[PDB]
């Protein structure tokens, strides 16, 4: 995701929909190992974005895919003080989750 | 000495953690 | 619930048999009306505990139920000083919630 493309709102934002079309600079191909623990922590494995061109890119959004954008559930946002900034220029890029999971429940 | 190393290198983007707060209000019991 | 038995843990006690069968000084019919806002806020309408006899428990427990306490599991726990407070007349107590919820998901 570009953040000039797509100013974060935690309350008003719900579908695929809502997210300006053009922000999106790569799709994730679908989510594996997928966990759970008693603490309510969701864990997964890493996701790898291929060959990747587009502006540069500061954060990431996770969703229930749906085939539909309109019922297609948003379900996380994500960045980091030092990780601020990704920039595509034909590499992979690989989203590495923190070991111990990555969503609270 | 080694032609793959020459090749693009991936991005790692490392996400923190999503949480919140366990946030809760408690009910009133009235003797009736 | 009566604090005399339940030690207050909810990060290992899981299910409804993990609650002392000695705690339960009252127990009362499933929510009748209940609704979950846009701001992930669970509502529901008022309750009552019929004819309770004992006192002293100080505080309120909330759980899904299966009919059966190997399945049934925990939702809430709640310790407000008012519940200091009931001392059952052999009556109805009544269970009103704050307006706006009780549980945010």
């Amino acid at each position: 995701i570009d953040a000039d493309d797509y100013t974060v709102n935690l309350t008003s934002h719900t579908t695929l929909a809502n997210i300006p079309s053009g922000a999106i600079i790569a799709v994730s191909e679908s989510l594996t190992g997928k966990s759970v623990t008693s603490a309510g922590w969701v864990k997964a494995d890493p996701t790898v974005f291929p060959e990747v061109t587009g502006d540069t890119g500061e954060a990431v959004i996770v969703y229930k895919h749906t085939g539909t954008a309109s019922t297609s559930t948003l379900l996380s946002y994500h960045d980091s003080p030092t990780y601020q900034f990704v920039i595509p220029n034909g590499s992979d890029i690989r989203v590495i989750w923190p070991t111990d999971g990555f969503i609270r429940f | 000495l080694n032609p793959e190393s020459t090749g693009h290198r991936d991005w790692i983007f490392r996400p923190d953690p999503a949480e919140d707060a366990d946030e809760v209000r408690d009910p009133t019991l009235y003797l009736t």
